[PDB]
């Protein structure tokens, strides 16, 4: 997903090539840049 | 915004049995998130508890903004700081703690003053070079500019490499107030502006109860 | 407990977490997570020491007292006894239901 | 547009405000995973090298951009030029473990060894900067208040001992490169260009031939 | 009761993260009620809060029961007493408080001792004449008699002319241990029995937060 | 909880007894097959080496953990650094067979030879410890009674001749590593940490840079 | 099943890569660790 560009699957298992992530129970700055006011606050003449 | 010589941008914040009201509001800045992440993880083995009695405002003086302070004059306050109340007593009764911060900074002069203050909440502030102060807006912040407002309000969560902290050896947040444009007093402004913080810990959780000295 | 039938005692085990000095008295220790029990039919009492740390894992090896390698103290006190003078309490340790060891290392040693 | 400057709410105007047209942008190159995922050379120690990303010089692309985050996560690749065999040991190992071959040891095969390594720290995330101590047996850290001067107490601090991806050791290690895999970055921090003496920083840029 | 030379009348009491277990139980005595009355009345104007972190066992030595103590020798402990832990800090952070008590008193010698102890929880104990000690069983109590048991357990509610107390000027309860039959040691008993209390406050509610000394 | 201590029935309490919560555990690393399945170096003989797992030093991870079982099974991998060609011969072979190339012989290819070998012993399982003799022509073994002293008669015993995975021979063997494949362990036996002089055994653990 | 992490099948037959097992006709310590009394033997107050 970074800079990798092989079209065939890894010979090794994912359990081996990378650490495995666990859960309990872009993101912020994407939401922040999308929320930006892009308008005009006056009244527009012409 | 709202009306003649003074204003109705009017906010009342409540934290516990303590309230604070401003009539020159400008809104609150939420830093990095809208909610805390999970408070109950593996590292506390289900033994943690919320202590709602510490979630309330305490106050400290920060500095006096005067006409000789130049761009880049700062005042840092590392958080947590000395608290002689029930939050302060938690840090001596429990080994591990976590809480976010609801921060309110005041700079009251009047609307005939000029100049501008940036208030910001920086994590892990170990050093800041002069040139980096041009990018302090990277951090959760708000300005205090006399012609508009006298209050800044930033609400920030707990952050850290670890889910619970040991505050006797690590300070996750530093409040920084920075002068971006020097104070002008002209014939009618306040001769100087004292800057005060009103801070409330939010969501305080403790784990790992200490012995006493008995 | 390994004393005769006319030998009685009451004990306390407390977990003292890091960040201040471990308690020297049952009374100071009362404010820790602790258990107290006495002797009777049943000779054995078992107690779970909890994993409480800032990080999610801690080290098995130790270096110099730090965050990642000392996890506080366990404190065994005697509250009182009735004629148990000289009697032995023997103690054992086993892994709890969620005890976990990770990251194999070979470091000379046995 | 006018707005309330004190607010901190981002305001992004467009050239449409005076009759232009916003174009499409393809931002694949400023994606954190992609840009962090290239090797960067470090100056190695003769023999024991602890794998610590804060070793990559702050001026490099990966050092520049890694320091612009407070907390980060990644797996790691290293490529190492070394004499003898290369042993790696995880985060938390005794340093004498570096001499035992059951720990991941790679036998010399010219010209270099490239290894995929897991994140092994005991923390959910690591930090480029940390305002505190990991040694216990001390006296408590002060709650500093004051201006920038107050921050000079902290300069003799080394990042916690747990902040590493283990360590490697060989008879001589000659070259070491790190490459961050699957990188995540949280809480931006300052990124500084060179400060010019002149109005514009000028450099010889790569141009045709004659 | 249950079996050969020792026993299975086996009770584990839990109060917070603290437990206590006896194998010579005899049961617990509930005094005056099974539940507290209303915790939220007019006198606190909705401002009161429970502080669950104080509901746990603390310990104190009471006295040493020896063969020369005669019928009517007493040891009183007024409640609340000095607590150097989170309950103790509540009494200095809030003006008004209320809590009941879960009380556990121990007298371990062995089963070859004789004699008998009455342990009782008396409200508003200002004075007790000698003749009234014959009626101390009027109060929530239990005996410790070596041939049967080593533990007494009494659980009592908050009582008072007022719904919240000010503990710096009034002590609602006194633990009293009284010798009813003198200790006998014979050839095999314990030479003396030290008496210890393990006490937990229950249902602690506080109202009216004090300033600090800052 | 209280229990009858004399019983030997395992008693496992949890932090729930005082209001905690038992977490999930991932125990993939203390699985016998996984942990036994890594190479470990042995000090080789100049030429003939009989393949005997009890040759791996008792302090190593694989030696430590192999001796914590009484009976075991596995297949085997070896990697060998050698001059000439390497011949291996199964369990039960005459030693002069080591010189005949129809027996599995690997021709020298730099830097080393790694081979998958089957379990060949005549026994359903092998043992790290064996209280007896394999030579017949003797007098019967005593039925010892007494304290620990009585066990000193047994020190001159070598493990039965059938307890091996064959033997290998090359002109010079310089390095030999074993790796247990598909390992099974039965009847645990003691596993000893280092005994400290001090309250805590302290070691330099791998820490950042400066 | 130990420390192996290849996603494609072995080029060699299983008869070759490993000894083959025969039958006639975890386990004990798993059963033993599962059988552990995890309760309380008193009566619980509160």
């Amino acid at each position: 997903s970074g800079n990798t560009g092989s079209i065939i699957n890894n010979y090794y298992m994912q359990q081996y090539q990378n650490s495995m992530d666990t859960q309990l129970g872009n993101d912020w700055f994407s939401k922040l840049a999308s929320s930006a006011f892009s308008g005009l606050f006056g009244a527009l003449l012409a | 915004e709202e009306t003649t010589l003074l204003e109705d941008r009017i906010l009342t914040t409540r934290n516990g049995h303590t309230t604070s009201t401003t009539q020159s509001s400008v809104g609150v800045t939420y830093g990095y998130a809208t909610a805390e992440d999970f408070v109950s993880g593996p590292n506390t083995s289900g033994l943690e508890t919320r202590v709602v009695q510490a979630e309330r405002f305490f106050k400290t003086h920060l500095f006096d903004w005067v006409t000789s302070d130049s761009f880049g004059r700062c005042h840092l306050l590392e958080l947590p700081t000395d608290h002689k109340g029930v939050y302060g007593s938690l840090t001596d009764s429990y080994a591990y703690m976590r809480n976010g911060w609801d921060v309110e900074v005041t700079a009251v002069g009047n609307q005939f003053n000029g100049g501008c203050l940036l208030v910001a909440m920086v994590p892990e502030l170990c050093s800041i070079q002069k040139r980096e102060l041009y990018q302090l807006t990277l951090f959760p912040h708000q300005f205090i500019n006399p012609r508009t407002n006298m209050t800044a309000h930033i609400t920030v969560p707990f952050v850290g490499v670890n889910r619970y902290d040991q505050y006797k050896v690590h300070k996750p947040w530093t409040l920084v107030v920075m002068v971006v444009a020097p104070l002008t007093v002209n014939t009618e402004g306040a001769p100087q502006i004292k800057v005060y913080a009103n801070i409330a810990p939010t969501n305080v959780h403790v784990a790992g109860e200490f012995p006493s000295k008995e | 407990f390994t004393g005769p039938t006319d030998a009685k005692a009451r004990y306390m085990v407390a977990y003292a977490p890091p960040g201040m000095e471990p308690p020297k008295t049952p009374e100071a220790a009362a404010h820790c997570i602790h258990a107290e029990w006495d002797t009777g039919l049943n000779s054995k009492f078992t107690f779970s020491i909890p994993y409480l740390s800032a990080a999610d894992y801690t080290y098995t090896a130790s270096d110099v007292a730090e965050t990642t390698n000392v996890q506080g103290w366990v404190c065994l006190f005697q509250i009182t006894h009735g004629k148990a003078d000289g009697d032995a309490l023997v103690v054992l340790a086993s892994a709890g239901k969620d005890f976990e060891l990770r990251l194999p290392v070979d470091a000379r040693a046995e | 547009t006018t707005s309330a400057g004190e607010s901190a709410d981002p305001v992004t105007t467009t050239v449409e405000n005076y009759g232009g047209e916003t174009q499409i942008q393809r931002r694949q190159h400023t994606d954190v995973s992609f840009i962090m995922d290239r090797f960067v050379k470090v100056t190695p120690q003769n023999q024991i090298n602890i794998l610590d990303l804060m070793q990559v010089p702050s001026h490099t692309l990966v050092g520049g951009l890694l320091r612009a985050s407070t907390y980060y996560f990644s797996d790691l690749e290293i490529a190492v030029k070394h004499e003898g065999d290369l042993t790696w040991v995880p985060n938390g190992a005794p340093e004498k473990a570096l001499d035992n071959t059951t720990n991941p040891t790679a036998y010399h095969k010219a010209p270099l060894t490239r290894l995929a390594l897991p994140y092994t720290a005991p923390h959910r995330v690591l930090a480029t900067v940390y305002n505190g101590e990991c040694r216990y047996s001390r006296n408590a850290v002060p709650n500093l208040r004051g201006d920038l001067q107050v921050l000079a107490q902290k300069v003799a601090r080394t990042l916690p001992t747990s902040f590493n991806y283990g360590a490697i050791k060989a008879t001589r290690v000659t070259e070491l490169l790190y490459r961050m895999k699957r990188a995540e970055t949280y809480c931006p921090r300052p990124l500084l260009a060179i400060h010019p003496t002149e109005a514009r920083h000028k450099q010889k840029i790569v141009a045709p031939v004659k």
